């Protein structure tokens, strides 16, 4: 049988919100001229020029 | 990031007899790697100075 008392739920949720997939849109990303591009070392990747 | 390959060039060049064209970068490089050992010649070293 249908019964009103055990059928009555409050359901909670938020208000709203945004959901986003692209993270790395959210990031400015340059580079160095290539011309300046250092290694790990610090120096740079190509240093005969 | 001044590239010295032109500076080797126009060495050549100016030398008259060798076809630029001919001369790969690498050895102009190792032209330029045996022409940065040498000293300043007196007048232009007191010029530069």
């Amino acid at each position: 049988q249908f019964d009103f008392r055990a059928s009555m739920h409050m359901l909670t949720s938020n208000l709203t919100f945004t959901v986003y997939s692209d993270l790395l849109a959210f990031v400015s990303a340059d580079t160095v001229e290539p011309i300046n591009a250092v290694a790990f070392d610090n120096m740079r990747i190509m240093n005969e020029l | 990031q001044k590239k010295m390959k032109s500076i080797v060039e126009d060495f050549l060049k100016r030398l008259q007899i060798f076809d630029i064209s001919r001369v790969p970068d690498d050895q102009m490089y190792r032209l330029r790697d045996r022409l940065r050992l040498l000293p300043v010649e007196i007048r232009r070293l007191d010029i530069f100075n």
